[PDB]
């Protein structure tokens, strides 16, 4: 809806509402860029009229975010996809995305067929996920030279309790292995809050 | 809905409330001690050296304004008094820093800073206490 | 030459990068291909003069959005 | 009811059953528990509230640990993957050609703003954080590997890479793959329209 | 007066602005359209087939188009954005003649020898199959089950969308397979695989509950009477002004009803299908509890789908008050059959009962109606894409593609024709190579590479090819499993034809009051 108008329902008719829609669609995701990570910034966000909400978690926001665009409403629906998904993403998702709706789809009519261009992002969003799953380089709880306790440390490490990676290095390496509890259809991994976890002062 | 808002305008509304906030209570905390009048839209007069009266009795202004009597409750529950005290340190604490260090442009130095002056407050307080 | 550029570009990219020797566009023949195969042929250094000039012509003025103006 | 029947099946077979106060806190220690491993740490801080800082430092590793349990291939947290990604395939852009190339690199370019964000939600920005970054990965340095000439990987709270390969700050593949898949849905979900049209 | 002037336009200009926009279509083309009405009130569009069935336009040639959006359902089930599009392209010639100065009735005689050239070129280069030839019934079906709903369904459709016509089509050529020659009817419950083909007339109703017959050798009712009892067909001699006078009035109902409903049954009913309307409740719900008890099935307030199908296909008529008995004008029945599937839906199969040769059932089942209309959608268009072959046989290419070989080779036709109507009917001969180009539309920016590209290289396909614009690329487009029965477009030019034509014989000032 921009320029003089004769049409209602989002009709900027093309270019105009898919601009619009990047411009709403983005406008939505901006505030995951500055809400990405806990160091991301909180946004303390009205959820009716004086009920507010503080969070940088993006799906969660994009719940309290409503939908009045086509692309307000999938990228809320989309995010919160992966928010129920995971919830790691919940940021992540909503970012490049913005740019990614303001890419190919001018492609999409450069196209010779339509369909070559978001493959490019495809064969890519595998390309990637090959090289992803090709990562052990960071992120190694799989193994350390310790094994988990450095991992488990590695991560107090990469954290501050104040003093760690010490009894709680080794704290991780129990509380799974303290978990009998046998994930189903053979998963070797434990409930990690099915650990009994107590706390002295 | 469909929505975006930025830094330093919501920054400085925070401080637009926050410094209000703080202002006739300095006068009007300690022995020095000034009444912070309000006009009721009923025409009455309202004269506290408290703020969060003359605050819950108006209009409130979202950001920083409904963050304080809240503290101030909190405080006002802690040791039953400071609510005064509360929330004039925090828009102290937020104006001459923040826009420096916001044309600086960063929010966490800022952050660790609270709690250093915070800690100076606690050791040389258990000191001169 | 009455062309789409971009997938001309994109494939001469390519066809630099899993090519590279001349591959480009050729008005003349409307078509693209090693260029200095197609003899689209200028010396070197008019480019470097060209490079040279362009290079130069902006720097300075991104180096300025200061500019004074006097009638006196 | 106090009279209801009562047998020894209820009985609950541990070496000894003990109870230990320490800290000024008391529990019912069950010791060695006969009928499954059983374990419990107990916190230890300075405040009630040192220990929901151990708790959740701990629950970082706890939950990946799991979670690399649950994906043997885990792949650096942060921006620092997809600043590879971001150039490998924009050189995968090139090479493929026309309008993938178009594409490919309109994926990998768009892959460098998470890293930037990030940090400067850090404060730790972007030059620096993206330099960082693709400084390790090299044509030189093409590949995952798991050793670093190229770190990959990239702290989220500290917002700038650093030395963690082994921390459970940084999420498995299992969380990562996805929402790939997920954004460009997005950009392909907004498209779907046929037949532009009003109804009144 | 200017009006007739100013309205022809208006008339091709709403008629034609509408369908401008409306061309998104073939392919994930533009952004999803949401529309929230005049009203202001929400819907979420996309897809343009249901857009053009959604669509909803002022002004009458804007109306027009929405009637040509269903006239080509019925036609072909393909193409309906086709005769849409295209709508435009006729539109188009019209007011550039028009301009020309070109009578619009010369414009009008110049779609009929076009629509005479055109629809004949297409025929020209149309691709043989047969109708009753699983594999041709199966290859258009299945591109015509790729890009639809389902396909790992198809699989079981496609044969379906074949079985039921082998049935359904009378011997090798003959015109055949309407939609009511295939009886698709959705099931309650189930999967698409539990969607199977039926055969015969199986009629789809709410029978009351269960202790029904699923027993065989069924009468299968039309039944226009009242079961002729206290408070249902006949006089209840007590009047209530009391509990104890109003508690019999119902006991003297539901004891007096239990003899009919076996006497019902003693005609050997498995099945009466109640009168749809009421003769005063009609049939009474007490009653058409122990109607079902002795395994009889009633839908009471019948839908219409049955009644006429049973008087068609089983060929039922109703039947006296069974206190008179029947006329044993029960249609041909050896069953009634209520299945549960999920455990759900209520169902009469009736097989061993009098069918044309024709009504082959197909009995849709899903878990919901998403999932039935998943199969559903799909197997019709298979089944009328089949039907398509059935009453025009061989081939085009889908989505206008063929259109573009007719585009060149017409206009030399337009040309050599030489007439006054040649100019119109070479200026629209011109105005078809525009579909496939015209649909790659909304999408985006850095934008016309492709335009005429998605024109000339067809063009230059020489007359035998072009680009294929459901799979891509340049072959010789009319089989690339980019396809559709010939039937189809040849309709789309016919539909718009005299549509369009319609419009050039809008003159002076029309609005009845």
């Amino acid at each position: 809806m921009e320029g003089p108008l004769s049409v209602f329902g989002d009709r900027s008719t093309g270019e105009t509402i898919r601009s619009q829609n990047v411009m709403a669609a983005a406008s939505i995701a901006n505030i995951v860029k500055s809400s990405l990570g806990p160091v991301g910034l909180d946004k303390m966000l009205v959820d009716d009229i004086g009920d507010v909400t503080i969070t940088n978690d993006g799906a969660t926001i994009l719940k309290l975010l409503e939908v009045e665009h086509p692309a307000a409403k999938v990228l809320c629906e989309l995010a919160d996809l992966q928010d129920k998904e995971v919830g790691d993403g919940t940021t992540s998702v909503v970012i490049i995305a913005a740019e990614l709706l303001k890419n190919a789809d001018e492609l999409v009519k450069q196209k010779i067929h339509p369909t070559s261009v978001i493959s490019g992002y495809r064969l890519a969003c595998k390309e990637a996920v090959r090289y992803i799953n090709e990562n052990l380089i960071v992120n190694t709880d799989e193994l350390g030279r310790d094994c988990l306790i450095n991992a488990a440390k590695t991560s107090m490490s990469s954290k501050i309790i104040g003093i760690n990676g010490d009894f709680f290095a080794n704290m991780v390496v129990d509380a799974v292995l303290a978990i009998k509890y046998t994930d189903i259809r053979g998963q070797p991994r434990y409930p990690v809050n099915s650990v009994n976890i107590l706390k002295a002062h | 809905n469909t929505k975006r808002e930025s830094g330093r305008k919501v920054q400085s509304g925070n401080i637009n409330a926050a410094k209000t906030i703080a202002d006739i209570i300095r006068t009007c905390l300690g022995p020095k001690s000034m009444m912070k009048m309000l006009l009721d839209p009923m025409g009455g007069i309202v004269m506290t050296n408290d703020g969060n009266a003359i605050l819950r009795e108006i209009q409130v202004q979202h950001p920083a304004a409904k963050s304080m009597i809240e503290i101030s409750r909190t405080q006002d529950e802690e040791v039953g008094d400071g609510t005064t005290s509360v929330i004039i340190l925090a828009g102290e604490m937020l104006s001459v820093a923040e826009h420096f260090l916001e044309q600086q442009m960063h929010p966490t130095v800022v952050i660790s800073a609270y709690r250093k002056a915070l800690d100076d407050m606690i050791s040389t307080l258990k000191k001169i206490s | 030459a009455g062309f789409d550029a971009t997938n001309i570009l994109n494939k001469l990219r390519a066809r630099h990068a899993q090519g590279g020797t001349w591959y480009g566009v050729d008005i003349n023949n409307e078509d693209i291909a090693d260029n200095f195969e197609a003899f689209v042929w200028e010396p070197a250094m008019v480019r470097i003069n060209a490079l040279t000039a362009a290079s130069e012509a902006a720097c300075l003025i991104v180096s300025v959005d200061e500019t004074i103006k006097n009638p006196r | 009811e106090g009279e209801e029947t009562f047998e020894a099946a209820m009985l609950g077979q541990a070496e000894e059953v003990v109870q230990e106060r320490i800290c000024d806190d008391e529990l019912i220690l069950i010791k060695n528990t006969k009928a499954r491993t059983s374990a419990s740490i107990i916190l230890r801080g300075a405040n009630d509230f040192m220990c929901d800082e151990m708790e959740r430092s701990l629950h970082d590793a706890l939950c990946v640990v799991k979670r690399v349990l649950e994906s043997k291939s885990v792949v650096p947290g942060g921006g620092a993957v997809e600043a590879a990604l971001s150039i490998y395939l924009e050189n995968y852009a090139t090479s493929m050609g026309s309008r993938e190339q178009l594409a490919i690199a309109e994926f990998a370019r768009s892959l460098l703003v998470i890293p930037n964000t990030l940090a400067v939600n850090a404060a730790q920005d972007s030059t620096d954080l993206v330099a960082k970054l693709r400084a390790f990965h090299n044509e030189a340095q093409v590949n995952p590997e798991r050793k670093n000439l190229k770190w990959i990987g990239l702290d989220l709270s500290n917002g700038k890479p650093r030395d963690n390969k082994q921390a459970g700050v940084f999420e498995p593949t299992i969380v990562k793959v996805k929402s790939l898949k997920f954004a460009t849905e997005a950009a392909i979900t907004i498209l779907r329209i046929d037949d532009l049209i009003k109804l009144h | 007066r200017d009006k007739p002037a100013q309205i022809r336009f208006s008339n091709i200009s709403a008629a034609k602005a509408v369908a401008d926009a409306i061309r998104t279509s073939l392919g994930p083309k533009g952004m999803d359209k949401m529309i929230q009405d005049g009203k202001g009130d929400v819907t979420i569009t996309n897809d343009g087939a249901t857009i053009l069935k959604q669509m909803q336009v002022l002004h009458p040639a804007a109306r027009m188009l929405v009637e040509l959006s269903k006239a080509q359902d019925i036609e072909a089930g393909d193409g309906t954005t086709s005769v849409v599009i295209i709508a435009g392209s006729l539109l188009d010639s019209c007011t550039k003649l028009l301009q020309k100065g070109i009578h619009p009735t010369i414009i009008s005689e110049s779609f009929q020898k076009a629509l005479e050239k055109g629809i004949e070129i297409l025929t020209d280069m149309s691709r043989p199959v047969e109708l009753s030839d699983r594999e041709t019934l199966l290859n258009s079906a299945t591109t015509s089950l790729n890009s639809k709903v389902v396909s790992q369904y198809s699989s079981l459709l496609s044969p379906m969308s074949v079985n039921a016509v082998m049935k359904v089509i009378d011997p090798a050529t003959a015109t055949s397979v309407d939609l009511r020659d295939i009886k698709i009817v959705k099931k309650l419950g189930g999967t698409i695989d539990d969607c199977e083909l039926v055969e015969g007339l199986v009629l789809t109703q709410k029978v009351s509950n269960s202790g029904i017959t699923r027993v065989e050798k069924a009468k299968i009712g039309l039944i226009q009477f009242c079961l002729s009892a206290p408070k249902t067909d006949m006089d209840n001699q007590i009047v209530v002004s009391d509990y104890a006078q109003m508690d019999r009035v119902l006991r003297e109902e539901r004891a007096y009803i239990l003899n009919l409903v076996k006497q019902i049954k003693k005609t050997g009913c498995n099945v009466l299908l109640i009168q749809k309307s009421i003769l005063r409740d009609a049939l009474s719900d007490l009653a058409l509890h122990f109607l079902n008890k002795m395994k009889i099935m009633v839908i009471k307030d019948i839908e219409r789908e049955d009644i006429e199908f049973i008087c068609k296909t089983i060929g039922t008529k109703p039947v006296a008050h069974i206190d008179q008995f029947t006329a044993d004008m029960l249609g041909s029945a050896e069953l009634a059959e209520e299945v549960n599937l999920n455990g759900s839906g209520k169902l009469l199969k009736i097989t061993g009962c009098a069918s044309p040769g024709k009504t082959v059932t197909i009995v849709v089942r899903g878990s919901n109606k998403l999932v039935i209309e998943e199969a559903e959608r799909s197997i019709h268009d298979a089944l009328c894409v089949i039907r398509c072959l059935v009453k025009k046989r061989a081939l085009i290419a889908g989505g206008g593609a063929p259109e573009i070989e007719l585009a060149l080779r017409l206009t030399e036709y337009s040309r050599t024709l030489s007439g006054m109507e040649s100019y119109c009917v070479r200026a629209f001969a011109d105005a078809m190579e525009v579909i496939p180009s015209t649909l790659a539309e909304n999408a985006g920016l850095n934008p016309i590479s492709t335009v005429t590209e998605l024109r000339n290289r067809h063009a230059q396909g020489e007359k035998t090819a072009g680009i294929n614009v459901r799979k891509g690329g340049i072959s010789n487009i009319l089989e690339e499993l980019v396809v559709q029965p010939l039937l189809v477009s040849v309709s789309a030019l016919t539909l718009a034809t005299e549509t369009v034509r319609s419009i050039l014989k809008i003159d002076d000032v029309v609005n009845t009051r």
